[PDB]
RNA sequence: ACACCCAGCC
């Protein structure tokens, strides 16, 4: 996890290790820069359902006419009466039909599921 | 390009109401019913405006234009804004 | 203090024919070139054509600084316009039209792949290993 | 368009004008803290770590057109002409709309990536608002 | 018969045979538009609260909304229901759009 | 010092100047100023905690627009000035960006409407003709380029039959001038008639078949 | 001829 690049010839980093001193090296595998990894991660993979849509949906979505409005979830921050809750539709689930509400006052638009 | 260098322009398009040679030559308006009897095509001449100038080493620019040159006829749909009706 | 209600209003200037000609320029934000280093330039057409719809090439501190090369803006300026508003010591701006939108953009020395080695070593196609190596023979 | 075989996305990129990688990822990802992005895209710069500057790319790119021929400037002029009146027409023909085009194949990789990704749904071939309707008019203009 | 055949397209009047569902014909009310320049649209919009891309750093793409015309990315825009408002007044006032 | 050189003296004293983006009627305002030096004033206001920017338009030049501040650091932008002398110098860099916009709303449509309206002025759309046209193919005798043509072949007349001699002395010349020839250019060098050329030729010289483009004759006599 | 439409009945 984590993507930086090289300030040299700005392309992608690559991970590498050194028998001299054992740590792990973030070098450029096109110039020769090298520096030093403070993470300790590679590839990360999540299998299962790790989407965490709850800080995906973009907030703005509120005012789109064609969606539902409902009084009885008001919003947790500005206590506003009123919210527009939708689904998903994303695949790598096709499973939760679940709803997520985005409250529709202005200048607000916390998301929170339920 | 052969010396003489020729350039032709093509600028301004016309195209007047549908019209009918007889074998006489002489021009007439095609109305639509006459085209369906006498298995005509109902079409409008299209004339075009062009401008020919020469380049000369000898700097002898002309200019010349020749107006509303026909260069065939355009089928025309019936009861649009270039039809008789 | 005077700073927190500073009252600032001088007069624009716009002279109708100028003999230097002027262009908005404009590095990358990741670039992150310094001005101090750059002792010297050179600023010439490219060689590559073979004369005023060419583009330029950047040639910093000769071959020991970076090079650079770039194009001009895609966009016309038939509805926009660029004015830049120079500091004088009288007081007064002066704004100036603009002709062109230039982005240089940085270029990396070392030993680069050629067309034709590359297209030799294409038949490891994903069998290729050791990744140094490659550049190593060449 | 007019090349007979495929080519990888950060040849034709490259070829554009754009050699770092970060200038590639800043067009095809917008938003820097998004891993999973940068981990599908990984294998195209794998890929193209061969192919390292813009008239290599241009070499890449005419190599496979019409016609192999002999020299190298010809199809560096011919795989420019190509990508300069050819790929993606409606955005720019001019000599200089490049960052253009630069900007709408990342656009376009970016759809193919959230597609990948399910963020959107695949198009359909039948929403008949992805239909245009070809009349007498634009018909004739087509002959004319 | 998909569902954005409403109003546009009959959905009764089709051949029966080899033909069906790929001949059509159109709504009571359908109307075909014949097309129209693009440009006092790009006019209108670089002269409104949009920025070019070419006079924009790519990072901030990803907050504001990007603008098509005509399939083309124009550029990007911060406020998207301004935009939106404005656009949608103008083509009901008969306006440049 | 080189003629290529930057100069970067604007650089080192951290020049601030200001992007500032206009509409197209007042940049088309101040170039019809004729640069008599003022086209108008600049007013920015400081409070508490916010910052108001706007310019207010000369009454001359007529017969209040504001102003609105963008972010700076997305990118770094300056500016370089090029000179008949060809040096380069840099006057600084881009400190703040500005755009303008009018005050005015829904009168501003109307000016909106006249630009559109000048901008259609140019181009183009076909014409319908009450009559149709009768003036073209019109008869004539001959043609203008055939008369010009006939009159030219006329004061020219046909290419003289020489004596042999002269002929010789221009294929002379010929041969000097260049080894190889193609008959087309012999003809028209020489000026003679292509069977007395021909004939001429053939006795000294001969015809080298070539797999290139075509059979030529050679001027050599061996 | 040939070709292309349209149409009828399943
Ligand atoms: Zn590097
Ligand atoms: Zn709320």
């Amino acid at each position: 996890v984590g993507i930086r690049f090289c300030q040299e010839c700005n392309n992608m980093l690559y991970p590498k290790e050194d028998k001299e001193n054992r740590i792990l090296l973030y070098a450029c595998r096109n110039c020769d820069y090298q520096q030093e990894a403070d993470n300790s991660c590679i590839y990360v993979n999540k299998i299962t359902h790790e989407v965490d849509e709850l800080t995906q949906i973009i907030a703005d979505v509120s005012q789109d006419p064609t969606l539902p409005r409902t009084e009885d979830h008001p919003c947790q921050k500005c206590g506003h009466k009123e919210a527009v809750f939708f689904q998903s539709h994303s695949a790598r689930a096709e499973d939760a039909m679940r709803l997520y509400y985005v409250c529709t006052a202005p200048h607000c638009g916390h998301r929170w599921t339920e | 390009q052969a010396p003489p260098r020729y350039l032709l322009k093509f600028e301004q398009i016309y195209l007047s109401k549908p019209t009918h040679w007889e074998r006489d030559g002489a021009p007439s308006p095609m109305m639509p019913n006459e085209a369906r009897l006498r298995n005509l095509t109902y079409s409008a001449p299209l004339y075009v405006d062009i401008t020919k100038t020469v380049i000369k080493e000898g700097e002898e620019q002309l200019q010349t234009q020749h107006q509303k040159t026909f260069i065939g006829k355009i089928p025309i749909m019936l009861r649009s804004t270039y039809c008789l009706l | 203090g005077p700073s927190s209600q500073n009252v600032t209003e001088y007069v624009v200037r716009v002279p109708k024919n100028t003999t230097k000609k002027y262009n908005i320029m404009a590095f990358n934000a990741a670039d992150k070139v310094n001005f101090a280093t750059w002792n010297q330039a050179r600023l010439e057409r490219d060689l590559s054509n073979k004369p005023e719809d060419q583009p330029w090439l950047l040639r910093v501190n000769g071959k020991s600084g970076r090079k650079f090369k770039g194009i001009k803006k895609g966009g016309v300026t038939e509805n926009t316009s660029y004015y830049i508003f120079t500091q004088c010591p009288d007081g007064a701006f002066e704004a100036f039209p603009v002709h062109n939108w230039y982005n240089f953009t940085p270029l990396a020395r070392h030993r680069t792949l050629t067309a034709e080695e590359a297209e030799e070593e294409w038949e490891r196609r994903n069998k290729v290993l050791n990744h140094f190596s490659i550049m190593q023979q060449r | 368009p007019y090349i007979k075989q495929e080519v990888p996305i950060i040849i034709v990129f490259r070829a554009l004008g754009f050699v770092s990688d970060r200038d590639i990822l800043e067009h095809i990802i917008y938003d820097f803290e998004d891993p999973e992005m940068m981990e599908m895209v990984k294998p195209s710069l794998d890929e193209a770590f061969v192919i390292q500057e813009q008239n290599v790319a241009l070499n890449f790119i005419g190599s496979r057109g019409a016609k192999p021929g002999v020299t190298k400037e010809k199809r560096i002029k011919y795989a420019k002409e190509v990508l300069q009146k050819e790929m993606l027409p409606h955005v720019g023909v001019s000599d200089f709309c490049e960052t253009k085009k630069a900007y709408f194949l990342g656009y376009m990789v970016h759809r193919l990536l959230l597609a990948a990704l399910g963020r959107r749904e695949l198009d359909d071939r039948d929403h008949y608002g992805n239909k245009r309707l070809d009349l007498a008019g634009p018909l004739l203009a087509f002959l004319f | 018969l998909h569902n954005t055949l409403w109003g546009m397209v009959c959905p009764a009047e089709t051949p029966e045979g080899h033909a069906v569902g790929l001949v059509k014909n159109l709504a009571l009310m359908a109307y075909i538009s014949v097309g129209s320049q693009p440009s006092p649209i790009l006019e209108f919009l670089e002269e409104w609260s949009m920025e070019n891309l070419e006079e924009i750093s790519p990072a901030a793409i990803a907050d504001a909304t990007k603008i098509f015309v005509n399939g083309c990315w124009v550029g990007i825009h911060k406020d998207p229901e301004q935009l939106m408002n404005t656009l949608r007044k103008l083509r009901r006032q008969m306006d440049i759009i | 010092a080189e003629r290529g050189e930057l100069d970067l003296t604007g650089a080192k004293q951290n020049t601030g100047v200001w992007l500032v983006k206009v509409p197209k009627y007042l940049s088309q305002q101040w170039a019809k100023a004729s640069g008599r030096g003022e086209v108008g004033k600049l007013r920015i206001a400081k409070t508490q905690g916010r910052t108001e920017v706007s310019f207010t338009l000369n009454e001359d030049l007529a017969n209040e627009h504001p102003f609105v501040l963008q972010s700076v650091g997305g990118q770094t932008l300056t500016v370089f000035t090029e000179s008949s002398s060809d040096k380069l110098s840099l006057e600084g860099i881009v400190v703040q960006r500005a755009e303008c916009r009018p005050a005015a709303s829904e009168n501003y449509m109307r000016l909106k409407r006249l630009q559109i309206e000048e901008s259609s002025k140019p181009v183009r759309l076909s014409q319908q003709l009450d009559k149709v046209v009768t003036t073209n193919y019109k008869p004539v005798a001959n043609h203008q380029y055939n008369i010009e043509y006939e009159r030219k072949k006329k004061e020219d007349g046909k290419r003289a039959r020489a004596d042999k001699q002269h002929v010789l002395d221009m294929l002379f010349s010929a041969f000097e001038k260049h080894q190889y020839y193609n008959l087309k250019d012999l003809v028209d060098i020489t000026k003679q008639p292509v069977v007395y050329l021909k004939e001429i030729l053939k006795e000294i010289g001969v015809q080298n078949v070539k797999g290139i483009h075509k059979n030529t004759w050679e001027l050599k006599p061996e």
